[PDB]
RNA sequence: GGAAUACUGCCAGCUGGGACUGAGGACUGCGACGUAAGUCAAGGAUGCUGGCAUAAUGGUUAUAUGCCGCCCGUCUUGAAA
RNA sequence: AAGCUCGUAUCAGUUUUAUGUAAGAAUGAAGAGCUUUUAGUGGGCCAUUUUUGGUAAGCAGAACUGGCGAUGCGGGAUGAACCGAACGUAGAGUUAAGGUGCCGGAAUACACGCUCAAGAACAAAAUAG
RNA sequence: GCCCUGGGCGCUCAAGCGUGUUACCUAUACUCUACCGUCAGGGUUGAUAUGAUGCCCUGACGAGUAGGCAGG
């Protein structure tokens, strides 16, 4: 239905999210995978280290949270096919969100969140804490110009705010107005 | 107006198939919108067509179309099977296919 | 709504009768919404059209009531 | 779901024996056949008589009186486990007979790991008056005015993207 | 017809298939307005005037209002409005299965068309937004679902 | 004489399946061959 | 006649039943005297007998 | 006290939507409609419409796409080897 | 393969009753017998279960019926000892084992509890009643 | 009873475990239809609106080493 889809890794686990982008983009559809330093993983952080070194001793290895997700994702599709290959073609995972993704719309999936598939009460990992402790060192940068995006984006957010409150009461004011009533009985 | 579109939109995703088997007479298409086989259902018996641009020139256009027809329902998430009178060639999966209205039954 | 514990059907209609749940419902924004689902749901082709129509009426004049 | 099933047979009465002590038992099952089989198996078990040496008189089933009514139900449990035989006692709360014993079998299949093979429902006893209840998961839900939230719901969506980040209130 | 048969091709046995007449939906009524789903006029809002012996339907725009002539039409390549006008007053008895026969537009049928126009156009204007619904051609929108849209 | 002038049935499988997950086990136990008195009517009608 | 006779045996059956439940008896319902087979397993490794 | 509903089964009950199939080749027969003439869904597709001779379509081959395929014959042996 | 008679009362890897072979018993084929001769066949592998019996052990020795000999096809990551099922060329439809997060076609189905660590015969003996 | 001590990618109100109820995919498996052949039976002329060595109707069957038979 969407040409592209921004899809925010943060709060989401590495298994299902990998395995609904893959299914997804199997069948054509574009996907694009924004803050994967954010991206849990179950478990607290030991079980979580571990089973990587496990593969890890055995090649070439990625330490980028972004890599990590994508090797999961690779894992997930058919590869060395001509469809395999297609479909990698249209995924693209960065770090934070970098432009000129930031201006607009990212969506979740609510079937993979962490918060509706994990029980309260269990400790669960996070890609960017796995990534530096395995040698990523682009951590410290990653949150420091996330937190900018964050700065003047509120902002934005907030004359957004402003504007449609403007709207709201352009609304308000034509509002009850037999035009008005006629298209609410009609359920608009 | 707007928009043109008079047709549902959908996706083809692959041929009905075994482990190691598969049946290329028969492809699965999945329409927007659907989820159900009872939604489906109403889908049944329309003409679905596939579009893609050719290279060389033709009777009249640069489009190339191949026409075909939903048979039955497939799966629980709405999936629906599809026959057309030549085959996909399989490396469609995943393009835009045109589920039109006609035949209606409204 | 109050309610003594098992109540049966009658006790139970005699309460929701009395504590005016239907109304309470109704002013609900949720019940609206689910009424306005509905009669979207229900809208004719020719009533789409009417609705369009009068979705731009009120649009013009809402796009001169802002900016001045 | 389940059904209650009252069978009842006197050992194909024959000569110097007229009138057997025509055993009586409410079986549950999900159909006549199933309730047959129990009934016979509990018969060869228990007493000295086999399926070829009987007959089943009759077989009707046996709703609960009030399906609506909630009720407390003792349940004398005997079954056979990975050594010998264990008699048990639990205490179920349901509106019905059928759905206690279905919770029953459920509960036995999981904290128990038995099936319905080794499970036999020997009786089942309403209960009504407080403090006659023993076990405390029962008790739980006889306090007056028992209020308790449902945090953390898990409302399903539909469609694979939402760009809502939906919450979990209820 | 006289000519004896040079070759005994053997002959077709009594076929038992009686031709009976379309039974059509109860959907199609005269003077519902039809969305034409394929051909020249795709897309466009159609009055239902007549049906014909020939399984099809005698269609008008009205030709005024949209340019759609009398024509013929298949039902199954139509949808049907639950809006009916009062078709009472026009007199289809004229047009039939040979009206249509193609054998610069010929004058009588434009006659015609202007006859049919001008007695629809009364009870078209009857209404409110009936000109201007039917000058509209229909089109998809994103997110709509033709299982749930209520025609 | 009459059962034997019938020509032995040729059914086909049954249209809304066999219901339980594995066939080759007593009915008695959730299976599908064994004594099915009432049910044979109903596996007939599907398989017919 | 042959539906008039399978009309009156069943509701001769229904009216025997009600009857005896109403007596405070048993009734013993007539043993079936047919029944119909159908090969569930296919021809491989069947056993001899 | 009485309605029902819940569940099993019956309808030689009604009414649609979707897919494949058109096999036989002048009448011999079993049946229905109708007082009769005649008709029929009754021992196998009938009628109409739409494209066509710088045709419509079909065919050969190179690559490509979704899946499968251990190198040929002989002998050892109960087997693969 | 060929000749006679008979399609008849001729039989059965089937069952039950009687004698501790009979049935004017059930079911299926009526397609069987009587004589002459004519290619190939005297390679076996494994579960049981007869048993000879067991102490570092092992199986030495066997043996009773069965799966394969020459056997495709679907599932089992692959496999000869597994499950289904055995084969003219295609279409429609319904299934078996096996599965339904992706590779892979299908419910990230429903309901009850269990477990933080894997979990999906051998190092075994120490949350409800 | 369970948890630690004695196919890959992957997962934890499981996508793990036991049981319970429904939806669906298929094999050469089964129902029907379309066609090739084998078998068995039957129809056939005061001659056939195509070789009685012809033209047909009906039902089932169709795996296979050595070996045997038949048609090209």
């Amino acid at each position: 239905v969407e040409p592209v889809v921004v899809i925010d890794g943060k709060g989401h686990l590495v298994g299902r999210l990998a395995s609904v982008v893959a299914k997804q983009l199997l069948n054509g559809q574009k996907i694009v995978v924004v803050r994967a330093e954010e991206l849990n993983i179950s478990g607290e952080f030991f079980r979580n280290k571990l089973k990587y070194h496990d593969f890890l001793r055995k090649p070439f290895h990625f330490r980028a949270p972004s890599r990590i997700f994508y090797k999961a994702l690779r894992g997930m599709v058919s590869h060395k096919t001509a469809r395999g290959k297609a479909a990698l073609e249209r995924l693209k995972v960065f770090e934070g969100i970098p432009p000129p993704y930031d201006k607009k719309k990212r969506v979740v999936v609510p079937q993979a969140l962490r918060v509706l598939r994990l029980k309260p009460g269990r400790k669960y990992t996070t890609l960017g804490k796995l990534s530096t402790s395995v040698g990523w060192k682009y951590e410290d940068v990653v949150a420091k110009l996330e937190a900018k995006r964050k700065v003047s984006s509120a902002e934005y957010y907030a004359k957004k705010r402003a504007f449609t409150k403007k709207v709201a009461s352009a609304n308000a004011t034509a509002a009850e107005s037999d035009v008005a009533k006629q298209l609410a009985a009609l359920g608009y | 107006a707007e928009s043109h579109r008079l047709y549902v939109k959908g996706k083809h995703l692959s041929y009905q198939r075994s482990k190691r088997v598969n049946n290329p007479n028969v492809s699965l298409i999945k329409i927007e919108g659907v989820a159900t086989p009872q939604d489906a259902q109403f889908y049944l018996g329309k003409r679905i067509a596939y579009v893609y641009r050719a290279s060389k020139e033709v009777r009249g256009s640069k489009i190339r179309v191949m026409w075909g027809k939903v048979t039955r329902t497939h799966g629980n998430s709405g999936v629906v099977r599809a026959t057309f009178r030549n085959n996909l060639p399989a490396k469609t999966f995943g393009a835009s296919v045109r589920i039109f209205l006609y035949p209606s039954n409204i | 709504f109050a309610l003594p514990r098992g109540a049966r059907t009658a006790t139970v209609s005699k309460k929701w009768a009395a504590a005016a749940v239907c109304e309470k419902w109704a002013a609900s924004s949720w019940a609206k919404k689910i009424a306005q689902r509905e009669r979207r749901a229900a809208l004719t082709d020719f009533e789409r059209f009417q609705v369009m129509v009068l979705r731009k009426q009120k649009r013009y004049t809402v796009k001169k009531a802002l900016a001045k | 779901h389940f059904k209650e099933y009252q069978v009842i047979g006197r050992r194909l009465p024959t000569e110097s024996v007229p009138e057997p002590k025509l055993f009586r038992m409410r079986i549950f099952a999900s159909n006549e056949v199933i309730a047959k089989s129990r009934y016979w198996y509990f018969l060869q078990k228990l007493h000295k008589v086999k399926k070829a040496s009987g007959e089943i008189v009759s077989i009707n089933q046996i709703n609960e009186a009030h399906p609506t009514k909630v009720k407390n139900f003792g349940v004398w449990v005997r079954y056979d486990s990975r050594s010998g035989t264990h008699n048990m006692y639990k205490e179920i709360r349901d509106v019905s007979r059928v759905a206690a014993v279905e919770t029953l079998y459920q509960d036995m299949a999981a904290r128990h790991r038995a099936r319905f093979r080794s499970i036999h429902i020997l009786k089942v006893a309403e209960i009504e008056k407080t403090a006659d209840v023993k076990r405390q998961y029962v008790k739980q839900f006889l306090t007056k005015d028992l209020k308790f939230p449902l945090p953390h719901r898990v409302q399903k969506s539909t469609k694979t993207f939402s760009y809502k980040r939906p919450s979990t209130f209820y | 017809p006289k000519w004896y048969p040079s070759e005994d091709v053997a002959a077709l046995k009594k076929t038992r298939k009686a031709a009976r007449p379309q039974k059509l939906r109860a959907s199609l009524v005269p003077g519902t307005v039809l969305i034409l789903l394929a051909g020249r006029f795709r897309g466009k809002r159609v009055v239902y005037l007549k049906h014909l012996e020939d399984n099809t339907l005698l269609i008008s725009g009205p030709f005024k209002v949209n340019g759609v002539p009398l024509r013929r039409v298949n039902a199954r390549y139509v949808i049907a409005t639950s809006t009916k006008v009062s078709v009472e007053g026009v007199n289809v008895e004229k047009f039939n299965v040979e009206y249509f026969a193609k054998e610069e537009i010929k004058a009588e049928r434009v006659e015609d068309q202007k006859v049919v126009d001008k007695a629809l156009i009364a009870e078209i204007k009857k209404t409110p937004l009936l000109k201007q619904y039917l000058s509209a051609s229909f089109s998809l929108k994103n997110g709509d679902k033709p299982h749930m849209l209520k025609f | 004489q009459a059962n034997n002038f019938l020509w032995p049935f040729k059914l086909s499988n049954p249209s809304g399946g066999w219901g339980v997950p594995r066939k080759f086990k007593h009915f008695i136990q959730g299976g599908s061959f064994g004594n099915r008195e009432e049910f044979i009517n109903k596996l007939v009608k599907s398989m017919n | 006649a042959y539906q008039k006779e399978y009309e009156t045996a069943e509701r001769n059956i229904i009216q025997a039943k009600r009857d005896a439940k109403a007596a405070g008896s048993y009734y013993v319902e007539a043993q079936h005297k047919l029944v119909f087979v159908v090969r569930i397993k296919g021809i491989n490794k069947i056993p001899p007998k």
